[PDB]
């Protein structure tokens, strides 16, 4: 149950190297971080499909294939379906939005027809459909007759493509709403996946990850780092890891003497990224995810507001009950409350109790301000 | 006598039938004759006839080989006709099943069919199978090809081709469609309605010229998407056995200009040269879309191609066609008229029974528990079309399988066989699938039943009296309104105070008649008035009309009646017709507020005051409520009553809801302390001292001064 | 298949008398136009609901004059590949010329040459100018008379209305009892119909049926009937019994299924009718009857005098007064005594109009009043958009009419000062006709009308009843006469239950008028009585 397909290189000094222990692809989950969840129901819905395909015949149902993630740009999509595209190690066939969208006139689509029947001659295969939005926007997006030539003709592979062929088809997409809602029924992208911000863990993951090559000076305190950075997105980190490493070089140019092709080996070999260059680079950095509505925890107790003890205990039979003993609720019959409105003066810390309810029950927090 | 009960042959022969001696005498057969039985729709073989006393009268012998093959099971009935005719086959090609032949080596023929062909004279006849027992494997075989056609014997002369790949068993119905009526449950109305339209001017065409009318052709089926109105034309083409042909939208929408057209007209005219047939015209929509979406070249001329396609068969006969859309003000316009689709069939989400029918449909292959009440589903599981119900069976089996993951491991290509025997599911799989669940149906308005009788209504015993004489007598007795000439009125109108039972009142009426019922809420209005909706007023009322008779009620009337809406609305009602039984049913709060022009006569014009339950509705709606809560032994409900003068229903629930929830927090706390499977009074106490009335006594004074100047 | 004369047409006396007058002379007698040398018009344009038979009348017409005949559908001339359309449409019209005499039927005119608004596309520019071309160069050629059919006057382009072109119109409207009947003979001339059929009581039954509803209707209640019989029928067997097969036969009960499970359309959008109304359904206003007499039947029936002495007869008139006095009755008899047609247009299609959510519009109504000449016009309740663009068209359209063209506006409203000043002047609406709530007599008049289709308890005298019923207006006495019905049938279905009662009886009257009200209240008489003085002193030296 839950995430228990993780549990237990790249199917793979010298014999090191060679087991894997510019184009180095095939990253394995070890090279993701911070998307647990979202990781092991990519996994559970990719992999038993095809690894395993005699445990539905054994219990006699027919799996979901349509796959659709979707999350802020930069949270890694790509990566994540490269990453099982790869450890899957099964016939891969990469399909882009634009790459197909460049072609010319009436070529766009025997792409695609070609795609889907080689995928299904060569069984198993995995299809990743990056940038789906930019081949299948909203209807009233596009009035366009190749537009519409395109979205028909991913209609009726798709409807073609449900058989007994094992293959599988993922979609990514920063905006759920912006792909065609036909694309959303039953035998097509019917699973739906989300990717949110990363947490403080997450975030120190995602640094380590990309933080192993970089000549890191002894003064590192990459904890401070990580809890420092909010609402950075994966991207957003790799950025900062490589502006401070640019700072750092910067100030080391003072003995570089940039007239010559080649510096002094001791010079190159002095490189060390310094805590101040991080922190430059926070500074010179600017995030954009918050920009838009995303997913991310929170982790906030009944400790960092003050009174309203009444008001808890009401909050957390509202909320705490319903979810931790659903079971109790069913034997009485009565379904839960939905909602909840606070009401009083302002300053008074509502946010931190949303934040606290949340964290109880250990769901997602979403926001939406007075300016969205 | 034809008609014989089916047993389980003892012998190990796929074409021997045994009969008795009585019904042989019967039938006028010998034994060893060869007779052709045709069982369960469009199948039917030859078998050799053997003679059995110990069968009993009207009873058969066939085995498992014969009754797959004709799609039956055991105890079944066939229809049995002599069979004297059957030749020999003079060349008959034959492939093994890929399945059957795993690591098999030598010569499958001489091994296996030599024993089972030495002048065996077994009749043989196009798609049959057959299996032989050679060493210690059994190997099946079918009838790829014959000549002589159809149905032949193989006898010495025969001349057998074993040459070609294996026939694999899957593909037989992975990639083909043979689906009967038993694979659909919940719609039998919607069904026989499509049969008696279908089925008659092709299985029967006799009829129509004795009468010496032309049947309609054209049959438009709509309803929201995913309630199997594909799964039905498919059945009902298997069902009635003429040549069926399929035109998808999307894929018909989907090819270079000036080929779509070429796509239509040929099968149009390869369904016209094989007389008679079905065309069916899936996702219609997508190529037909109505004329302020569509606007280029091509997605005109397609549209005028299939008009004039269309009316080019109004003449040839034994030819219908039908359409696939989920609303019906999503096509063009011009494709619903006489000679175009003149027939319109609404199917709308099932019932209780429906979905019970569905679940027993998909779960006869699961590998469920015995601890499984599906009929609890059934009524848990409220607003979900089929494709929810097979979407929640598939997320169930997943998380049993997530469940059993811990026994087993991610390597290997094979799991451990005692692992995989050990798959059953439970029913908390199926609460979990449930909460997982994402039904979407409801979002837009639909067509359902109601199950409301004169039950959970407590009081106002003369409103249900005038309710009766408005809706009851029209319906069910037109004879007497026809004798006096008197078009019966309508629609009614309610007014009062808020949740004092009108939504269940217009439901209780809707089951008196047995019609069905559309709700059409406050925020479907608004989102109409703005012109974000996906529905129209227009289309609200053809679904009524097609799946007359109906209940249309408006809730929240004077949100919208305070306009486009209104005009919309009012002109709907007048264009309705006198004889279909259309009842419109508003509610509203605000009397006042309502634009005058609906309240004139021959439209909402029954105002009808719904006044606050009675100290003994009180009694009734607190008795109803609490029928499915465990309720402590004793508790007197009559000062409950007493104390909850102008209460309203909703709040008699919500003080009931407070009084469980603090049962179950006791409950709870109880338990988490390591009990308490009744709701005290003292619970009840506790909801009652934080619980008031939601009723200003202004607002009741005001309604009572309506009424009475109303009635003055 | 064809061969289909006059005798499958009914109903359609005058539109068919046009039609053929119009085309058989031209072709069949060309000598005649020779000798009185004139031009006969050409072009033909007929117009009206689907489903009205324009197809049907045009190949009927053609097979009965015997001449070559072509026919064209918009639907798949604009179905072919670019650049095909303007070749299908050349060789349509030179074979056409060739062969003369000959016709030419453009069904579904307005699915090629539509608005121009709608015709953003190039493709649609070239195929309307192709027909456009290949019309007025026909001049020269002779022997060959074109017919459109559209849904609307309003629909095809303007420039093909004009001299030269589709100039002669031809309104087709919804058939009254007479035709109905005759269809239903038509249609049913082969069903297998039980002796018990009462053919007449369905034509007056149904109405606003058009002739395809008509045949939906026969189609469906054949359908019931087979339904029914089907219990003796079983679906597993391939041969019929040949007994089963002859019992079939369709009833009445059929029939007034398929009524009940039927959808008819055309009244949705105005539609020309036509109305028997004498003056019998209308009691009282005998001051009022005798003046729209004179107003309207003595230009119509005797223009001499009014040419001796040049008067212009008035355009349209106003009637204001209490809700539910019967303005609608009055206005279809005064259509009833000319013998000409009636259109009504309703509150509700004014406001759709307003909003520009209806298909039809102002001009089109007029334009279909005036192929249909003489018509009466019937706007009711202009309050509701006499509170404006509206308002203006319809000026504008009143003004530019001819004279001498009987087409009459007859205007209804209950709020005569709110109404814009602009329509009272001259040349418009502006007599003004008071209709006041009825008398006793004419209350006894018209409980005696709406009962000629209802049993009576004899010696159950009304007098009473109309005494007891002062300033109650002609909707009150239906609504109690309607309300004693409900009681009796209640009672009825009561005893039919506990088993009687074949009449309505006295008791039930007073159960019905003891719970009955006044639909006007006494200020609105007041404020109509003092309105109406005051118009009286406006011109009443
Ligand atoms: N666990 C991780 N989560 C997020 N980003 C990661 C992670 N590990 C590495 N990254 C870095 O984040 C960036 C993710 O790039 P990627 O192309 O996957 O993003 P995307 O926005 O999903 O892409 P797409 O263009 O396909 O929509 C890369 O710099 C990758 O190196
Ligand atoms: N009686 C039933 N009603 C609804 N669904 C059913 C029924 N019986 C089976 N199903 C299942 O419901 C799903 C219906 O899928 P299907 O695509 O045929 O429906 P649909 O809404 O008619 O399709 P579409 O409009 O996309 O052509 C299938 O899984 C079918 O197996
Ligand atoms: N007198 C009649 N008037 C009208 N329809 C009739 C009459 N007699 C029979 N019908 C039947 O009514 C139907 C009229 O359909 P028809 O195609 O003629 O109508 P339409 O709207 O003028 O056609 P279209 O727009 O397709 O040219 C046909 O079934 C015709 O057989
Ligand atoms: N118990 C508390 N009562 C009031 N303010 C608090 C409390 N705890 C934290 N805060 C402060 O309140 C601020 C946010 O106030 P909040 O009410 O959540 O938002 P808003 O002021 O917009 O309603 C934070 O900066 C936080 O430091
Ligand atoms: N006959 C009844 N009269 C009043 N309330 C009832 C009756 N029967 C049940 N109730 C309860 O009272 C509630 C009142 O709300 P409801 O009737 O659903 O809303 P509304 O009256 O606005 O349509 C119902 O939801 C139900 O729980
Ligand atoms: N002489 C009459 N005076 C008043 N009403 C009559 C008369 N004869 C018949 N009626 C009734 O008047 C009704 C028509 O009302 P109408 O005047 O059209 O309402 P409105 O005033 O809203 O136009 C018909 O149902 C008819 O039964």
């Amino acid at each position: 149950t839950a995430t228990a397909i993780l549990r237990r290189k790249k199917r793979k000094r010298v014999v090191r190297n060679n087991l894997r222990i510019n184009n180095m692809n095939e990253v394995g989950y070890d090279d993701i971080g911070g998307c647990r969840k979202q990781m092991a129901q990519i996994r559970e819905m990719v992999e038993l499909p095809l690894r395993h395909p005699q445990l539905f015949k054994a219990i006699g149902i027919k799996p979901p294939r349509g796959v659709l993630m979707y999350g802020p740009p930069g949270t890694g999509k790509t990566l994540m379906a490269r990453a099982v595209a790869n450890e899957t190690g099964a016939f891969f066939f990469l399909i882009n939005g634009p790459e197909v969208m460049s072609k010319m006139a009436g070529e766009s689509e025997s792409n695609l027809r070609k795609a889907f029947e080689e995928a299904e001659k060569n069984a198993p295969a995995i299809i990743f459909i990056d940038e789906i939005d930019s081949i299948a926007p909203k209807r009233d997006k596009t009035n366009g007759e190749v537009e519409r030539r395109v979205v028909s003709q991913l209609l009726t592979l798709m409807d073609g493509m449900k058989a007994r062929s094992n293959v599988v088809v993922i979609a990514a997409t920063n905006r759920p709403n912006s792909i065609d809602p036909a694309l959303r029924r039953f035998g097509r992208f019917d699973r739906e996946v989300d990717i949110g911000i990363p947490d403080a863990t997450g975030r120190l993951e995602v640094l380590r990850i990309h933080t192993k090559n970089m000549k890191l000076a002894d003064d590192v305190d990459l904890e401070a780092l990580a809890a420092e950075t909010h609402g950075y997105v994966g991207a957003d980190i790799a950025s900062l890891c490589s502006e401070a490493a640019m700072q750092q070089i910067r100030e080391k140019m003072d003995l570089i003497d940039l007239d010559e092709d080649e510096i002094d080996a001791e010079v190159l070999d002095s490189l060390g990224v310094t805590m101040d260059n991080f922190r430059f680079a926070l500074g010179n950095s600017n995030p954009s995810a918050l920009r838009e509505t995303v997913v991310e925890s929170v982790n906030v107790t009944w400790d960092d507001v003050g009174g309203l003890d009444e008001i808890k205990e009401e909050l957390k039979e509202t909320v705490e009950y319903p979810v931790l003993h659903p079971d109790q609720y069913t034997k009485f019959g009565l379904s839960p409350s939905k909602g909840v409105l606070f009401y009083g003066p302002p300053g008074t810390g509502k946010t931190l109790l949303a934040k606290a309810v949340a964290t109880e029950v250990s769901a997602n927090f979403i926001s939406v301000k007075g300016p969205e | 006598d034809n008609m014989l009960l089916v047993d389980d042959a003892i012998n190990d022969d796929n074409s021997v039938i045994a009969i008795n001696s009585n019904t042989m005498d019967k039938l006028e057969l010998f034994r060893g004759d060869t007779v052709l039985v045709k069982g369960k729709k469009r199948k039917d073989t030859v078998l050799i006839v053997l003679i059995d006393d110990e069968l009993e009268d009207g009873a058969c012998r066939i085995n498992r080989v014969v009754r797959n093959n004709l799609r039956i099971r055991l105890g079944d009935l066939v229809t049995i006709h002599p069979c004297p005719d059957i030749k020999y086959a003079t060349r008959i090609s034959v492939l093994p099943i890929a399945d059957t032949i795993e690591g098999i080596t030598g010569n499958l023929f001489d091994v296996f069919l030599k024993p089972y062909f030495v002048e065996a004279y077994r009749p043989v006849r196009k798609g049959d199978h057959f299996v032989v027992r050679g060493g210690m494997r059994q190997v099946e075989f079918k009838v790829v090809d014959v000549e002589p056609e159809e149905y032949a014997v193989v006898a010495q002369d025969t001349i057998i081709h074993w040459e070609g790949e294996p026939i694999n068993r899957e593909d037989e119905e992975n990639n083909m469609n043979e689906v009967g009526y038993d694979d659909i449950g919940g719609c039998r109305k919607q069904m026989a309605q499509i049969r008696e339209m279908v089925e008659l001017p092709l299985r029967h065409p006799q009829l129509f010229k004795a009468i010496g009318i032309k049947p309609p052709r054209g049959v438009l089926m709509y309803g929201p998407p995913g309630t199997g109105k594909t799964l039905m034309a498919r059945a009902v083409a298997n069902e009635t056995g003429a040549f069926f042909f399929l035109i998808n939208g999307p894929e018909v929408m989907s090819k270079m200009a000036g080929e779509s057209e070429s796509n239509l007209r040929k099968a149009f005219e390869e369904a016209e040269k094989n007389a008679p047939a079905i065309i069916f015209i899936d996702e219609i929509d997508s190529i037909a879309p109505k004329r302020d979406k569509t606007n280029g070249e091509v997605e005109r001329r397609v549209v005028s191609q299939l008009l004039t396609l269309m009316d080019g068969m109004k003449a040839r006969s034994n030819v219908v066609v039908i359409a696939a859309t989920n609303r019906p003000n999503s096509i063009d316009p011009a494709l619903r008229r006489f000679g175009r689709f003149d027939r319109e069939v609404d199917i709308g989400i099932p019932d209780a029974t429906g979905r019970l029918e569905v679940l027993r449909i998909h779960t006869k292959n699961m590998k469920l528990a015995d601890d499984v009440d599906l009929e609890a589903l059934a009524a848990e599981t409220h607003g979900y079309v089929g494709a929810d119900i097979a979407s929640l069976c598939s997320e169930a089996a997943m998380q049993q399988i997530r469940e059993k993951m811990d026994l087993i491991d991610l390597d290997e290509d094979e799991i451990d066989a005692e692992v995989l025997d050990s798959l059953g599911v439970t029913m908390d799989n199926f609460r979990f699938a449930l909460g997982n669940s994402n039904p979407s149906a409801l979002r837009e308005t639909v067509v359902e039943s109601v199950n409301v009788t004169w039950d959970d209504v407590g009081g106002l015993d003369e409103i249900k009296e005038e309710l009766k004489e408005t809706v009851e007598y029209p319906v069910l007795h037109p004879d007497q309104y026809t004798k006096f000439g008197l078009s019966p009125s309508k629609g009614v109108l309610f007014y009062g105070p808020p949740g004092t039972g009108k939504t269940l009142l217009a439901k209780a009426v809707a089951t008196e008649v047995s019609a069905n019922f559309i709700s059409v809420k406050g925020p479907e209005l608004l989102s109409m008035w703005y012109g974000e909706s996906e529905s129209n007023i227009r289309d609200i009322f053809d679904k009524a009309r097609a799946a007359a008779p109906t209940v249309v009620f408006l809730d929240e009337l004077d949100s919208i009646a305070k306009d486009r809406v209104v005009n919309q609305l009012l002109t709907e009602m007048d264009g309705m017709n006198a004889k279909k039984n259309v009842f419109v049913i508003g509610a509203t709060n605000r009397p006042d507020q309502i634009d005058p022009a609906i309240l004139r006569p021959g439209r909402l014009d029954q105002l009808i005051y719904v006044p606050l339950p009675d100290e003994n509705a009180r009694l009734s709606i607190l008795n109803a409520q609490l029928r499915k809560t465990p309720l402590e032994p004793g508790l007197e409900l009559t000062a409950i009553a007493k104390a909850t003068q102008g209460f309203s229903g909703a709040d008699l629930l919500y003080i009931v809801q407070r009084a469980a929830k603090y049962a179950i927090k006791d409950s709870i706390e109880a338990h988490r302390q390591h009990p308490v499977p009744y709701i005290t009074k003292e619970h009840f106490a506790e909801a009652m001292k934080t619980a008031k009335r939601s009723v200003s006594d202004a607002e009741l004074r005001r309604y009572e001064a309506y009424s009475q100047q109303m009635k003055a």
